[PDB]
RNA sequence: ACUCUGGUUUCUCUUCAGAUCGCAUAAAUCUUUCGCACUAAAGAUUUCCGUGGAGAGGAACAACUCUGAGUCCAAUUUUUUGAGGCCUUGCUUUGGCAAGGCUA
């Protein structure tokens, strides 16, 4: 039985490159490598990085706070 | 204990529908009707807005995207 | 329908409306041992669901056992349909079909008829004196008739109020129970995936005096409510099976600490149990107020000036609220009528599930064809009409309605057992009152109405015009054999028909009652014990014909067998002096019999199966054990018929032609028998020798059949004959004291004590006999009185026992009227029941022979 | 303190607006504090709410029995009619 | 109070789940959280083109969880 | 959590009472039954021993225990917002309504 916030706490720790879906906004997302979290779902992702995938841009913004209420699904991504 | 809980509760066992918020109306026998509205539903018939209709062995909607419920009346009488 | 109806918590309307949903419907036998509370269980349900019913303080009201018979006894004699609506431990409201079944041994083959209609079997177990002989005898039954099994240990309070045992050592002995059940499930059940124990929810711990009915889940739910933020399912997993609870880490461990802290069970389940019953008991008038307040129960002053008991019964009632537990327990391990449909189609439908009409009934659709099993039939107050009680498989069935009712001899080929009537009314069977509704959809219980006529045990009503494939279901197999025969005689023959009148009645109300009328002109009753024979004959004074009958002494019916081949090949001619049919006659190997009436075996398998066993088991040739033709009178009858006759000899092709004819021979000359006419029991018939005649004219018929029965007897009388009595199985629940008195009520009727072991955790022992039927009348009355009413007995058929004395023994002298001795006993049991039957003094080995 | 304000429409018929626009019209006979209703005999309309039409007075109108409006998604409530004998 | 989703009879088998914005991904169900976070073991969301793109185990949020489906017995 | 009835004890009268009116038990009369009726059963009536329920009246001291009635929750899953803006089609009650594609 893997919960999610284990499987976050791994994700935190291992310092891998992972990709948040904005809730309610598919047409932009965030990536970056999250740091640690909180108990509201706010995460610290540092070198954070918005990728639309309408466009084909993305827009670094550096250490950045995520609240867990916009980010509706992660997942893990290699770069 | 809500009365809503508890008819979603005592609804189980018999045929009955639920409607999403974005148009999807699974209907079907009640297995699960759990305290958070969560409804688990067993070969159910599931149509969307567009009108197409599917059938599913195992639905589990959750009770945060919830619109409307029809259920038999029979047993409020 | 519209009608007067008692005030009830839910509506009419609602119970109606559950009943065409079948996912949300329980079938639901309550069986057990005789007193073990079932009864008292069933007023609680309906006094929880009855504002307007309240048991009397003095008397425990009983809602079921209706009848006057049961009332005076205190007895239950009869199943009792009841149908509510139940709440669960959620709070959703489901339909139970609860059918209260006796828990008296005798009337075992009433539950059978309520466990033919049910998909649950919940199994009430006393407390304090655990599993008896009627609980195993039911578990067997049950799990042999493929139905889910639970078990409700009544009366916990005996083991808080009079055996006054510490919580740990009540932990024990509930725990001792469950593993005892679990034991014997898994001993007449292969598989081992129906395991109960409480944590699965499949026990529930009850008290119907004083309406203590919680399980795990139901009491974890009251420890929820008392406190919110616990959830119960989870705390309900912990409470019970050695798991000890840290208060340092309020965590739950296998390892207890501290070597003193108490399980979980008995901290959190039975101490709070204990400290509520002591302080209700003893601490009435000084500190019951303060308990009250501490559990949030609130009396008024003119309910605490109530007796202890009451008291005990509202305040249980105030804190355990709904028997929520119960309903937990049967909704989430009792199938459905939709879910369990399957099993029960493949067990008890004739056709199987791959014919098309059991695949239709499969599904238990109410908009499909009407494929309704009545299994009981209901007496009026009047006694004049019958209403037909089962459950309707498929279909609707509507009052009103035109239909076809299959009796038990129904077949394809043969339709004639079959009746077209119209369905007076249907009601919903509530004990003491019947709801009149229009229809009832499939999977619900029903008292049809006017379809009483063409039944007399079992039915299979259909609809008309349709379902032209619909075969009967499978007659009731009954637990146990129905031996005690009593002749039954009106005081005046003018009024000889009235009687009559009652005997069918009778042979309705009572499903495993057989009444027949010999060649002397005397008609007969079977029955299973002295109790129930003395219901039957209430019933046929009081109820059915009000004449003045006599009844002659109870009788046992014998049984017919061999103990060595016969001495010379016997042989028997057609009228026709054509078709020579040579035979002999020798006994079964040991527990072959056994075998073959306990479906170990079965003439429906294929030959290779069939010889593969015959050969495996109990070694026989493989011509031998592909030779067989038929098994006994009956299907699966202990007598086997095999052919050793050599196709060099014989054609094997015109044999076949005979074969039925000399099967059919076969079958009624061994339910007939030589001796005393009674069933021949564990012999082995071998055709040594067939001539047949070629022109089908003169074979077959009326020919064969009698040829055959001849040969039959000629070949079982050369072969030395015995007789079997039957021996009744008694357990005796008696004081510790008493087991030696109890020995010497056996040493007076032939009674061998084969155990004597104590009951754990109660002062009591179950000394355990097997005493002969014949000797077993006034057994129960002379030990209750010898023990001044100490020791109580039940008594039960077990086996067939052959008799000390020989039978064909001209030389034995007997006085008309005196207890003869064992040496010669069989040669005073086949001449008397000769007398009896009304044939001739005396059989000589070759009255049946060519040759004199 | 005295709570009757939920209690008074209870068991009559009530014509509740959603927040998706659908007209709900059916006898309240359930309530709760998180605002979900139970409307026995409800009847839902999408068009308009029948108010003395000319043209008509029921447009797409479904009947669904016991219905279960989930409190989320109310908006509004208007009273219609005090409930049956039956 | 506080009782997680229906999931341990849909835990460990391969079922299809629909996420807010029109998403809609295929995975089995590793566990869940009383949030209604649960864990998608062998995640393949599918996008509105009809291509599949398989992102492995992931977290998915109960806030914008639309409806499971489960793709197996259960 | 604040107000207002219903109080208890005892005496007497009236009426109902198939309730084990009574967790006890008598007498009389008549009929019936076989002996040949304290030493005997059945059926029925009645009278005594004395109760319960309801009502009424009297007088004794208690007046709100009880029975009731009237009277601490912003971060998923409901009530502290993914909330608002763009375009096309049918009617325009020329306000905009109904559906879909979007941006957020």
């Amino acid at each position: 039985m893997v919960q999610p916030i284990n499987l976050i706490f791994r994700y935190l720790q291992n310092r891998s490159r992972i990709q948040v879906w904005l809730y309610e906004q598919v047409n932009m997302r965030i990536e970056g490598c999250i740091i640690g979290f909180d108990e509201y779902m706010n995460l610290v992702l540092d070198d954070a990085e918005e990728i639309h995938s309408k466009t084909k841009s993305r827009k670094q913004l550096g250490r950045i706070m995520l609240k867990g209420d916009n980010i509706t699904l992660l997942q893990s991504v290699s770069n | 204990i809500g009365v809503p809980i508890k008819v979603l509760h005592e609804a189980e066992g018999h045929i009955v529908t639920c409607e999403t918020n974005t148009g999807e109306v699974y209907r079907g026998k009640l297995i699960e009707a759990e305290d958070n509205m969560n409804c688990q539903m067993s070969n159910i018939t599931v149509t969307y807005r567009d009108g197409r209709v599917a059938q599913l062995e195992q639905v589990y909607i959750r009770g945060s995207k919830i619109r409307f419920l029809i259920l038999p009346d029979m047993l409020k009488n | 329908m519209e009608q007067t109806l008692p005030v009830t918590v839910y509506e009419m309307d609602f119970l109606a409306d559950l009943m065409d949903n079948s996912e949300l419907i329980r079938n639901v036998t309550l069986c057990g041992h005789l007193h073990h509370g079932k009864t008292c269980f069933v007023d609680c349900l309906i006094e929880q669901t009855h504002p307007e019913i309240r048991k009397r303080y003095d008397q425990d009201l009983c809602y079921t056992d209706i009848l006057f018979t049961e009332q005076e006894r205190g007895v239950g004699i009869k199943s009792t349909p009841v149908t509510v609506v139940l709440p669960d431990t959620k709070g959703k409201s489901y339909l139970f079909n609860i059918m209260d079944t006796p828990g008296h041994v005798n009337f075992s083959d009433e539950v059978t008829a309520g466990l033919r209609i049910s998909d649950g079997v919940v199994l009430f177990i006393d407390a304090a004196e655990g599993v008896m002989l009627n609980t195993e005898r039911l578990i067997k039954h049950a799990v042999q008739e493929r139905l889910a099994v639970t078990v409700c240990i009544n009366k916990i309070d005996r083991l808080i109020l009079e055996l006054k045992l510490p919580p740990t050592d009540a932990y024990y002995k509930l725990r001792h129970i469950v593993d005892e059940v679990n034991g014997l499930i898994s001993m007449y059940s292969t598989d081992e995936n129906l395991i109960l124990s409480p944590l699965l929810g499949n026990v529930c711990f009850s008290s119907s005096q004083y309406s203590i009915c919680f399980t795990l889940g139901s009491f974890a739910k009251i420890y929820a409510d008392t406190f919110g933020d616990i959830n119960y399912q989870e705390f309900a997993k912990r409470l019970w099976g050695d798991i000890y609870f840290n208060p340092k880490t309020r965590k739950f461990t296998k390892k207890a600490p501290t070597s003193s802290s108490q399980r979980s069970f008995v901290e959190f389940i039975l101490e709070p149990l204990y400290k509520i019953l002591a302080q209700v008991v003893g601490d009435v008038d000084t500190s019951l107020p303060r308990t009250l307040d501490e559990l949030g129960i609130h009396l008024t002053k003119e309910e605490l000036k109530l007796n202890i008991r009451p008291l005990l019964r509202l305040v249980c009632k105030k804190f355990f609220g709904e028997f929520t537990g119960f309903v937990d327990m049967c909704v989430q391990h009792i199938p459905s009528p939709k879910v369990g449909a399957k099993p029960k189609i493949e067990h008890t439908y004739t056709g199987g599930v791959d014919s098309d009409l059991g695949e239709a009934m499969s599904d238990c659709d109410p908009d499909g064809p009407l494929m309704c099993h009545t299994t009981k039939m209901y007496s009026t107050d009047d006694g004049v009409q019958f209403h037909a009680f089962g459950r309707v498989l498929s279909g609707t069935i509507h009052a009103g309605q035109p239909v076809k009712v299959l009796g038990e001899n129904y077949t394809l080929e043969d339709e004639e057992d079959s009746q077209i009537c119209t369905v007076g009314r249907l009601w919903i069977s509530v004990a003491r009152y019947h709801i009149e509704v229009n229809r009832v959809p499939a999977g619900n219980w029903v008292l049809i109405e006017g379809v009483d006529q063409p039944i007399v045990k079992t039915a299979t009503i259909t609809e008309p015009r349709g379902n032209e494939e619909a075969q009967i279901f499978r007659p009731l197999k009954f637990n146990t054999t129905s031996v005690i025969k009593i002749a039954v005689e009106p005081v005046n023959p003018s009024e000889l028909p009235k009687m009559l009148d009652g005997l069918r009645k009778v042979n309705k109300s009572y499903p495993s009652l057989t009444t027949k009328v010999e060649e002397s002109g005397e008609h007969v009753i079977l029955g299973t014990g002295e109790l129930y024979l003395d219901c039957v004959m209430h019933d046929l004074r009081k109820m059915y014909s009000e004449i003045d009958i006599k009844v002659a002494d109870p009788v046992v019916t014998f049984c017919e067998t061999v103990v060595e081949t016969s001495s010379l090949k016997c042989f028997a001619e057609t009228p026709n002096k054509k078709n020579k049919i040579t035979m002999i006659a020798e006994p079964l190997e040991k527990g072959l019999a056994e075998d073959i009436e306990n479906e170990v075996v079965q003439i429906t398998w294929n030959r290779k199966k069939l010889g593969e066993f015959f050969q495996t088991k109990y070694d026989w040739d493989l011509l031998a054990a592909r030779s067989i033709w038929a098994f006994g009178p009956d299907a699966t009858g202990p007598n086997i018929l095999v052919d050793d006759t050599l196709p060099s000899e014989v054609d094997k092709a015109l044999l076949g032609s005979v074969k039925d004819s000399i099967v059919q021979g076969f079958q009624w000359g061994t339910r007939e028998g030589p001796l005393c006419d009674e069933l021949i029991r564990n012999v082995k018939f071998k055709i040594l020798d067939a001539v047949v005649a070629q022109e089908p004219l003169h074979r077959g018929g009326g020919q064969i059949i009698p040829t055959a029965r001849r040969v039959v007897y000629s070949a079982f009388l050369m072969a030395t004959p015995r007789l079997m009595e039957p021996y009744y199985f008694v357990e005796v629940q008696a004081p510790a004291d008493c087991v030696s008195a109890v020995y010497t009520v056996l040493a007076r009727r032939r009674g061998h004590v084969t155990q004597d072991a104590p009951i754990p955790g109660s002062p009591l022992y179950t000394i355990k006999a097997f005493i002969p039927a014949i000797d077993s009348f006034g057994f129960e009355t002379d030990l209750r009185t010898h023990t001044q009413g100490q020791a109580f007995s039940l008594s039960v058929f077990h086996h067939w026992q052959i008799v000390p004395g020989d039978p064909l023994d001209k030389s034995i002298v007997i006085r008309p009227l005196e207890p003869q001795p064992a040496p010669h006993l069989a040669r005073e049991f086949m001449i008397k029941t000769r007398r009896r039957k009304g044939l001739s003094e005396d059989v000589s080995i070759s009255k049946f022979f060519d040759d004199p | 303190g005295k709570s009757s304000k939920m209690l008074q429409h209870i068991d009559y018929r009530m014509r509740c607006i959603l927040q998706d626009g659908r007209i709900f019209i059916g006898t309240f006979k359930a309530f709760d504090k998180h605002m979900n209703l139970i409307l026995c005999d409800c009847d839902e309309f999408r068009k308009i709410k029948p108010k003395n039409s000319k043209q008509a007075e029921r447009e797409e109108k479904r009947v669904l029995g016991l219905v279960l409006l989930r409190g989320e998604n109310l908006v509004s409530m208007t009273v219609e009619g005090p409930p049956p004998k039956d | 109070k506080a009782h997680p989703p229906e999931l341990k009879k849909f835990m460990d088998k391969k079922l299809s789940l629909k996420l807010n914005g029109g998403r809609h991904v295929q995975g089995i169900l590793r566990g869940f959280d009383p949030f209604m976070n649960l864990v998608i073991d062998e995640c393949v969301e599918m996008a509105t083109s009809g291509q599949q793109n398989n992102i492995g185990m992931v977290v998915i949020r109960g806030n914008s969880i639309i409806m499971l489906e489960a793709l197996e017995r259960v």
